[PDB]
């Protein structure tokens, strides 16, 4: 799927988020398109990615790995949430990356994250909320051991004692449908249940899948 | 090629003849999309 | 695999749906029903493809059922008439009601062959002896009769005379001139002598004595 044509028509604009007032950082949007990792096609597509790019929004696709953007130095922010990522191989993050998002991916053991050792020293912000290694035992204290100089995980500010302690060691789309149901008024649950029992057309299923996902 | 056979057809005892000649013949959307809706209901209903 | 094929079909576009159905069938009652439904949405080419997938009575039965709701299927029915070598040969002819005149010309090969079988299955002294002894006291015709309304030549009419007698009389009456006041069927020199003798033999076989 990862063509050299869809990266060139990729919608793009300047955004103020990183500086407040002046539109001096540029986002490339590759979200909501179901791209997936091909070992031949993809590295011959991302060499048509526009320069400079500051924010690269690869969210809500079917990637299975960090796309190799290793040698590029413009990209500071790299959004990879809602992707089928397995392991975070840090050598394939961009050279001067600062700010990485891996929310709601498929990472489940500490040997998946183990290659974050090779991520850039200037990586300061990370996000892993909604993964399943997120829930494993004392996971924060482990991943801090891998990247001690980091500044944030899961939007928790890494405080002084945490990174001080880090030096002690040497010595599937239905996720969102459940996520809405987890966070819903019990009477509205007992109303959309009835609506699903009442359902009478394929287009009315489509409308009911709008409600079941916002 | 005369095409005078317009609005007419061939004309029974010939039926009985053909019954005897059997030896001569040897001697020589809505009904599916409903189900799809129900299947999709089944897939959704667990969650 | 087939779940994706059925899901694609829901989006439908008849040719693409047919291709997806063929792909699903590759890896047959449901497939036959789906093809019939697509043809109902369309359709003769689908029936031809069904016949190709077949390669037998059920095929001709479906051909006849579809023919009632209908040109290569006419070729298929005529080929079934060739396979009658047998009432479906006439049924195929009834289905040919749709150049415009070429529908008769497919039958005479079968008609001549039938004339070979049925008349074959049906000496000076003995000829008188047997004739003295006597003194002690049909679909094939209709095929030829239908063609001879519009047929071009007497080389066809020769084959009719090999069959019967009331039909043979009844058509030859249109080739024999009337008498000026009796309306009697006179012989003609436009006919050749052998056919006149055949008509004579027709009147003799029917025992129409005064007319003979």
């Amino acid at each position: 799927k990862f063509t050299p044509s869809i990266v060139i028509d990729a919608p793009q604009y300047y955004v103020d988020h990183f500086n407040g007032k002046y539109n001096v950082d540029k986002c490339v949007i590759l979200r909501d398109l179901q791209l997936e990792t091909d070992s031949e096609s993809m590295p011959s597509s991302l060499k048509h990615l526009t320069k400079p790019t500051h924010i690269l929004d690869l969210t809500n696709n079917d990637l299975i790995m960090i796309p190799d953007l290793s040698r590029r130095d413009d990209i500071h922010t790299l959004l990879l949430g809602r992707n089928n990522i397995v392991e975070v191989d840090g050598r394939l993050l961009p050279m001067n990356v600062q700010n990485l998002t891996l929310s709601n991916n498929s990472i489940r053991r500490f040997e998946d994250l183990q290659r974050l050792r090779r991520a850039p020293r200037t990586l300061k912000n990370l996000t892993l909320i909604g993964n399943q290694v997120c829930h494993l035992a004392n996971y924060r204290e482990h991943v801090l051991r891998l990247v001690p100089h980091l500044e944030t995980l899961d939007f928790q500010n890494v405080t002084a004692e945490e990174r001080k302690s880090a030096m002690s060691f040497p010595r599937k789309t239905m996720e969102i449908m459940n996520l809405v149901v987890s966070k819903m008024t019990v009477e509205r649950r007992n109303e959309l249940k009835k609506q699903l029992a009442e359902a009478t057309s394929l287009e009315e299923i489509a409308r009911l899948e709008k409600l079941l996902s916002g | 090629x005369x095409x005078x056979x317009x609005x007419x057809x061939x004309x029974a005892l010939t039926e009985f003849e053909a019954n005897w000649t059997s030896i001569l013949k040897a001697h020589y959307l809505a009904d599916m999309e409903h189900w799809l809706v129900q299947r999709r209901k089944k897939k959704l209903m667990d969650e | 695999e087939d779940v994706a094929f059925e899901y694609e079909i829901q989006k439908t576009q008849n040719i693409l749906t047919w291709k997806r159905y063929i792909e699903y069938w590759k890896e047959d009652k449901q497939i036959r029903w789906l093809y019939e439904r697509f043809c109902s949405q369309f359709t003769s080419i689908w029936e031809d493809y069904i016949r190709w997938e077949s390669t037998t009575s059920r095929i001709f039965w479906l051909f006849q059922r579809c023919l009632k709701s209908c040109d290569c299927d006419r070729i298929c029915l005529s080929y079934l008439e060739l396979a009658i070598e047998l009432a479906m040969i006439r049924h195929a002819l009834a289905s040919s009601l749709m150049r415009e005149m070429h529908r008769k010309v497919w039958d005479p090969v079968i008609k001549f062959v039938e004339e070979k079988v049925l008349p074959l299955t049906q000496t000076d002294e003995a000829e008188l002896i047997n004739v003295l002894l006597v003194k002690g006291f049909i679909w094939s015709s209709h095929i030829l009769e239908r063609y001879l309304k519009v047929a071009p030549q007497q080389k066809r009419n020769e084959s009719l005379a090999t069959l019967d007698n009331i039909t043979i009389k009844s058509v030859y009456e249109k080739y024999l001139p009337q008498d000026e006041n009796s309306g009697k069927y006179l012989p003609s020199s436009e006919l050749p002598f052998e056919l006149n003798f055949n008509y004579l033999a027709s009147l003799e076989k029917l025992g129409l004595d005064n007319q003979y």
